């Protein structure tokens, strides 16, 4: 009994750490992709007004 | 005397009987640690 | 695992004691004999004398 | 966490069980010894002679159990044997109990 349930609690850690890793997609290419390309811009206007 | 000391020793065996059951369920026990194989593999892929 | 390998060591460990004291348990009656026996004759040769 | 608890539980509960194993191993062995002493005391009173020859005779008495000492002694010493030997009573049978 005390395998089976350990077995079943590092499936349910493996899970937990895939659902950590979709967050780190999340923190990364969702945002830090995101904050890289909204400042990437660096308003063109600037460049345009050069 | 000598049933005496016999008789030491066995318990003294029985306690180290004991104390090496009790470490190996401990051992036992230590798998269920929290281990992590997640985060990192996003950050492989973007990488990638 | 390690913990395991571990485990698999202090279990032979284990059997190894539970050898040790069924030694040591065979011993002890034996020498528990031994003193029936001699407690025995003390009392047959005090009875006697 | 939950299931972290309950394989420590149940592991410390075969830990305790494992501790109540060489524990009746230790009674096994002590009730085998005892079975075989026992067993032993039967055998020797089964190979008692219950006085059927005259050194069981000899068996009755201090004295006796002297002339059974010496008897014994002359069987394990043959230079002892053939010049002495066991006393008429053993070495000499009479035809009837008259006799």
């Amino acid at each position: 009994k005390n395998d089976d349930i350990n077995r079943e609690a590092h499936q349910l850690n493996e899970i937990r750490k895939k659902y950590t890793m979709r967050k780190s997609t999340i923190e990364t290419l969702r945002e830090k992709l995101d904050q890289l390309k909204r400042e990437a811009r660096k308003d063109v206007s600037q460049k345009i007004k050069d | 005397s000598r049933l005496k000391e016999i008789d030491g020793r066995l318990k003294s065996t029985k306690n180290e009987m004991r104390k090496t059951n009790f470490r190996m369920t401990e051992l036992k026990m230590n798998v269920g640690k929290v281990v992590d194989t997640g985060i990192l593999n996003s950050k492989i892929n973007e990488r990638k | 695992d390690q913990m395991r390998q571990e485990l698999e060591q202090l279990e032979k460990a284990n059997e190894k004691l539970r050898e040790v004291n069924n030694s040591l348990v065979v011993s002890l009656q034996d020498v528990k004999n031994e003193e029936r026996d001699i407690q025995h004759e003390r009392e047959s040769e005090l009875r006697t004398i | 966490e939950d299931i972290d608890i309950k394989r420590k539980e149940i592991i410390n509960k075969e830990g305790e069980i494992r501790d109540l194993i060489s524990e009746i191993d230790a009674k096994a062995n002590a009730i085998n010894h005892e079975m075989r002493s026992i067993q032993r005391q039967a055998e020797s009173k089964t190979k008692s002679l219950t006085t059927t020859d005259k050194i069981g005779i000899l068996n009755q008495d201090q004295d006796l159990k002297e002339v059974r000492d010496a008897v014994l002694m002359v069987r394990e010493h043959p230079e002892m044997k053939d010049k002495i030997l066991e006393p008429p009573i053993m070495t000499v049978s009479a035809i009837n109990a008259q006799f």
